[PDB]
């Protein structure tokens, strides 16, 4: 489906904690969660 | 049984609230009429630059058995994909790096 | 739904330009407009 999307927003969960700001990956992590029960 | 959860998620501990980061590692079955208490921790277990202390596989096949704990170093899969640590499209090690 | 995911990455470009690094602003803008033609 959107494995484009998945694996680009996985790489921004890579960088986003490899920010500092450890706080969004997380939010994006429950968004993919979102993604995959739709 | 105790365990590590985030301040604005602590809410979601309730008889049939999957999730993501309350479900991937934990569940509780149906059937529980009991008390859980959270707190700040921060006083003593916290640190500035990032708490490279915690983790849990941020990807898994389906959710938790009733009170299943079961460990796993295996990568999460859309296809069949053999990764053992290189980032792929499916490879997708659920590790998720609570610093 | 669809329009909540949408939404949803609208916040992420949104926080990401929040936090501030031109790099990873541009990628994910780049995601939205690759993810709404799909």
């Amino acid at each position: 489906d959107k494995e484009w999307i998945l694996q680009k927003i996985y790489e921004i969960m890579r960088l986003l904690d490899e920010l500092x700001d450890a706080e969004a990956s997380m939010r994006v992590s429950d968004l993919i969660y979102e993604f995959m029960k739709k | 049984d105790s365990f590590v959860i985030r301040g604005d998620e602590v809410r979601q501990i309730a008889p049939g609230q999957t999730g993501k980061i309350a479900d991937y590692n934990y569940k509780l079955p149906d059937d529980f009429t009991g008390c859980v208490i959270a707190w700040n921790s921060n006083n003593l277990d916290s640190k500035v630059g990032g708490n490279y202390n915690y983790l849990y596989r941020l990807f898994r096949k389906s959710n938790l058995k009733p009170f299943e704990r079961d460990i796993s170093t295996e990568i999460y899969q859309a296809g069949s994909t053999p990764c053992n640590g290189v980032e792929g499209f499916n490879c997708y090690f659920p590790l998720q790096s609570y610093g």
